[PDB]
DNA sequence: CGGGAAAATCTCTAGCA
DNA sequence: ACTGCTAGAGATTTTCCCG
DNA sequence: CGGGAAAATCTCTAGCA
DNA sequence: ACTGCTAGAGATTTTCCCG
């Protein structure tokens, strides 16, 4: 399991910890809080 | 470690310290070190960089939105060749859109649209549009303009080529339509030093040359190889190397340890 | 019969990018071309690119050029 | 290099053109086409043709490519000379257009339209448009029921033509074939570019008499004197300039 | 080219197209289509490709005015070592950055100070206050924020640490005293391993002991060199080579073709 | 002599030529019609 | 390596500190200090102290550098705990500050100041102080009409007092004081950082009874065995970790 | 004399930077200190750098290591 | 093979809200 | 489950050209 | 010398109005 | 006559360590 922790919308602050659904080159799926997101991997940091 | 570990992490509750500071000031291994932070909530505040790559098939168009003195100007881009179609139209609703994109999916081959989340684009009317002339719709990221970076670049040039001949027209319309006609058939540089027309034909005739060649040589060729495993379809050999697709998952191989019957 | 539309096949050039690598790689040549995939030679060097990631041409200056 | 003999005896043969004895012989363009008009006995795409059509009390600008069937049709305001200027530009800035039919009427004539022609190097002329304007209109008959403006369904109509038809000698689309006579288009100008750069050059081989170039490639050079083509490697030849 | 060249003047009085295409349309050399291109006053839209470098003496402070939830935070950066200095300012005053500027030279060896053009930075209490601390008064370029590219990434670090403090503080002036701390004292990194107070601590002492040496050595070791020329200062030599001075052309040469006297 | 075409106070347009009087390293010293500018060579083109 | 036996002669002599026989003998600072710290017979900067002073009606407060005499003043709106937390912050992120001197004034024992000195890591502690608030009074009274406020004057006489004032043993002044003073602590936390990370080591060398580790370097690696330091190559050694 | 104060002034690490380039330049050695200009020699090269590009430096961690 | 000029390739940046 | 790019200004390396 | 793990160096990006 | 940088997340290369 990861923790994900991205910056979704406009927003500068940054959130997280997410369960990583799916990994791309480029973007990743995450679920916060049911509610499933899709980040560009430059505003994400998987650990 | 442990007296200096637990120091260490009160000293990061505290200040927030990176994990070269902790490994100084505790004598700390850079993973433990690495460990503390890495477990902050507070301290993930960057991603990693990087960038991705947008998709480039030869039936990809990437559409948007741009404003230029006032007035609206849809700029679809074809991301393969670099082709350009612009049009100003009234206002940034969804039938102009549709009509828009009817018109180019009646003069090209799309297959699939890139565009942004704008009302325009998220519109029921775009949406029965592309239904009908059968075009596959991908929204970006929210708020992620690299997603569409060619057009977004495209954009800029557009509005660069608008500057160089805006004294030429009187309306806007028509220089917009210079400024499509400059950069499709005026402008060369590119993977072939040709210029975006001149791309996009090679780009179209040879998909479909290409496509021909290779259902004639599949209905010729006809064989299966064994490597190391099951029958294997044939797909290319020769230079002592044989690329198969077994099991739909495309493989080379050395001509060493493969048989084709 | 097959041999001629093979050698028309790998008379296409191939400009292709890897997962991370922003430059666009040279012309290499085409040997298949897939639904999704494409197989191509590149200085001595098979490899098999996404079609996501080939742009595949056939350059008419240079087929008019020799 | 070495099958110039043999597609020399082809040419004298069968009168093949040069695209297929460059594919059939594995030579450049540049020398079958010199040994194709160096024979006596051996010797499109950017002409549109427009016209303006009614339906419905709507007024239809139709383009058409001759060569391949391809149109291009749109709902104007009104038959005037301003929107066929506008219609003109957009096309010229879409395809390679170069020389336009059209029926005297008003708005061809008039003097935006020609501005437009010059500005776009568009070259003015004044039987293919009657039965495609027919084709057009039972399109949209046939469409009609499923849009509710007439701008959508000449679009639809478009679509449907441009790549919905299939019929020919191929069975291929009007898409498909403005695409490939364009791509043979494009060819043929890289040829005569290629052409023109080496018209201009004299080459003095083994020294003999001034010869002119065709090829100078990896191998060898390939040059023609006295209606006879000759091959030669680089240190044996002296190419330069006139 | 006569007529192939007035032919590429007339289309790219039309259309502006690049040499590529004039080269590829018309037969042109390349050096003549970039002619061509070079003469257009409409063409010239785009700068080199580069950037510069900040000085980065010993002495070389950049100052800079950032805002942070509606209150002003006036900040000072060593470029050498990173240190910041911080004070959160009831107003963008030029009394307010006198004062400022003077405790910093009080408390540093300032010798000048890069700021932009703000009206509190261009103020004559400012250059008052410069002129009785000593300090030198460089202005960056109008609008060229990178001028001052340190500062200004120390604004983004700055803000970025106050982001991961802010709960540990009531007011806003006790967090950016917080966060200043922080950068000075508890993150590590750089040329040395440093923290911004190791590494500003370690540039200053240095600068003063490498003069006092330099100083030493120049008054022992007098020597006058000729090489290949005038009677050139010695500076250093050895290794088959000689570093000398001639009429303030620092130069190096070998050790052959000089001599020492 | 030169031609400087620059780009000076958040004007997008481009302007020129203009004299070159001095060059650095990142930076130009042109004149506009009697008119001294300090421009970064980023927003510069000398011929 | 070569110089052990001359440092220890040279100890022996005149019982010098390590960096004294580690710049003469080219020894690293580990082995000079445990040969120093080996004979029984050889055998402050983070130190600030504040108080408040009052001029014209308006507290001042003041912190000095035992050490080196680097002050830190500045006009304060009252003697209150919270301008005492807020100087004392500014001026732990501003120096590497450990220790506070204080007279048990109400400002100095409030909460506000012990929490900011727990924040900081500042120890709290309950005659510089005064000659050093003369001196300044002094350079204020000197300084006062060039500047209208009694702020930027009691600036100005902490520039002339830290860099403007020069004196002492070398005749520098206080700001070059503070900084050598602060380069040398700097490199007796890294000395003392190094001496950490290799005091829990153990060599085992030529194999002989266990040993502490004092250097590993290019050369060889320097141990103390029973109280007399020996160097032996690495395949000649064992370095394990207790 | 001379020597121990030449020595010393070596034992003092530069890291530079050249015109074009971002990236600062290793520790070179300090051979000499100008008003305007440092003489360094990094990797058995003698460059003059501007002060403007030259942070020196000692390195008390490796000054305390040997 | 030796330079030398021309071509080609690589590097890097603003602007795209 | 998606994804920065593009075209121009210099700089540096490759290639063609004649001896 | 052969791997293997740890350290070091290189690459690249957002945010700084 | 002035001038993008900085610090962190990965990726790749160097170095130390024991046999
Ligand atoms: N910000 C927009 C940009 C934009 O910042 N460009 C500059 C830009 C910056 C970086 C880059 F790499 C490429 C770029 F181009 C842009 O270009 N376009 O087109 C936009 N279009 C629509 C909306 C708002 C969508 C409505 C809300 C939808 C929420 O789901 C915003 C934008
Ligand atoms: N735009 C300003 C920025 C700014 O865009 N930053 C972002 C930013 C962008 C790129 C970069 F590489 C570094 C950066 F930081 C900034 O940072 N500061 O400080 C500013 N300060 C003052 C004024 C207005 C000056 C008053 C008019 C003077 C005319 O002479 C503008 C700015
Ligand atoms: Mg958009
Ligand atoms: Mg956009
Ligand atoms: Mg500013
Ligand atoms: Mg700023
Ligand atoms: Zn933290
Ligand atoms: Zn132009």
């Amino acid at each position: 399991n990861f923790r994900v922790y991205y910056r979704d919308s406009r927003d500068p602050v940054w959130k997280g910890p997410a369960k990583l659904l799916w990994k791309g080159e480029g973007a990743v799926v995450i679920q916060d809080n049911s509610d499933i997101k899709v980040v560009p991997r430059r505003k994400a940091k998987i650990i | 470690f442990l007296d200096g570990i637990d120091k260490a992490q009160e000293e990061h509750e505290k200040y927030h310290s990176n994990w070269r500071a902790m490994a100084s000031d505790f004598n700390l291994p850079p993973v433990v070190a690495k460990e503390i932070v890495a477990s902050c909530d507070k301290c993930q505040l960057k991603g990693e960089a990087m960038h991705g790559q947008v998709d480039c098939s030869p039936g990809i168009w990437q559409l948007d939105c741009t404003h230029l003195e006032g007035k609206v100007i849809l700029v679809a881009v074809h991301v393969a060749s670099g082709y350009i179609e612009a049009e100003v139209i009234p206002a940034e609703t969804g039938q102009e859109t549709a009509y828009f994109l009817l018109k180019l999916a009646g003069r090209w081959p799309v297959k699939t649209v890139h565009t942004d989340n704008g009302s325009n684009f998220t519109s029921t009317t775009v949406k029965a549009a592309c239904w009908w002339a059968g075009i596959k719709q991908k929204f970006a990221i929210p708020y992620n303009p690299q997603s569409k970076g060619v057009i977004e670049s495209m954009n800029k040039e557009l509005k660069k080529i608008i500057g160089q001949v805006r004294d030429q027209a009187e309306h806007l319309k028509t220089a917009v339509q210079m400024a499509v006609f400059i950069h499709n058939f005026k402008r060369k540089g590119g993977i072939g030093g040709y210029s975006a027309g001149e791309r996009i034909v090679d780009i179209i005739a040879t998909d479909i040359q290409t496509k021909e060649l290779q259902k004639q040589i599949t209905k010729i060729q006809n064989f299966r190889v064994y490597y190391r495993k099951g029958p294997a379809k044939l797909l290319w050999k020769g230079e002592g190397a044989v690329v198969i697709q077994d099991n739909s998952d495309i493989k080379v191989v050395p001509r060493r340890k493969a048989k084709i019957i | 019969e097959l041999q001629k539309q093979i050698t028309k096949i790998q008379n296409f050039r191939v400009y292709y990018r890897d997962s991370r690598d922003p430059v666009w790689k040279g012309p290499a040549k085409l040997l298949w071309k897939g639904e999704g995939a494409v197989v191509i030679q590149d200085n001595s060097d098979i490899k098999v690119v996404p079609r996501r990631k080939a742009k595949i041409i056939r350059d008419y200056g240079k087929q008019m050029a020799g």
